[PDB]
């Protein structure tokens, strides 16, 4: 998943 | 009842959650929805996790946001150890100890975006607009699609959220205050706000608006  | 999604796991890890799920008759799904009650996060020994959309939508929903260690411990003790004791204190951005999800679970009668009209304006990355929009609604904002669609008057408080990164522009985001009368800010105001589950003064996030 992308992280922010 | 119980319905889970996981975040930041490997397949073997995921297979463990599946194992857990099957034993306890808990539903397990790919996508997080209204029904989703738990969000299982990969954390470090001290329950800090990374910030993923599911992390955010988890808090925004006041769902259970629990460390993967919940799963493995239960398994390791043939039983469901109450969620209470495995929560995520924080993340690798907003601090290791902010009790975000905690607060959230503890304030669905007063949501950080009470009395707010928000317009997610322009392009975003790694996170689709509609999901950011869904997020802020779960926090009690009201989504607005067009800058000009802001509810005039005073009753309400409008806000434009932008993500500069995804822009490769000249007169784009420095010049929003020309087409409307609202504070302009970066997505980080929202994510940060949701993480901590505290409404963060715009102060630190405002983007320079021309006159
Ligand atoms: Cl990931
Ligand atoms: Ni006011």
């Amino acid at each position: 998943s992308p992280t922010f | 009842r119980m319905s889970m999604v996981v975040s930041g796991l490997t397949p073997e890890e995921f297979m463990l959650v599946y194992k857990f799920a099957r034993k306890h008759h808990i539903t397990l799904t790919n996508l997080i929805t209204e029904e989703t009650t738990h969000v299982v996060m990969k954390t470090d020994a001290e329950f800090v996790c990374e910030r993923t959309l599911k992390y955010f939508l988890g808090i925004a929903g006041g769902k259970w946001v629990v460390s993967y260690f919940w799963v493995t411990q239960s398994i390791k003790e043939r039983k469901m150890l109450n969620e209470h004791d495995f929560e995520v204190r924080g993340d690798v951005v907003n601090g290791r100890n902010h009790q975000g999800p905690k607060r959230a679970r503890e304030s669905q009668d007063r949501k950080i975006f009470r009395g707010l009209e928000i317009c997610c304006y322009g392009p975003f990355t790694n996170m689709p607009t509609d999901q950011l929009e869904w997020m802020v609604q779960l926090c009690g904002a009201s989504v607005v699609k067009e800058l000009s669609s802001f509810t005039l008057g005073t009753g309400v408080h409008p806000i434009v959220v932008v993500q500069p990164d995804a822009w490769t522009e000249d007169n784009g985001f420095h010049a929003i205050g020309q087409m409307c009368e609202a504070p302009v800010v970066t997505r980080e105001w929202v994510l940060d706000s949701v993480a901590l589950y505290q409404c963060q003064e715009l102060d630190t996030y405002l983007i320079p608006q021309i006159p």
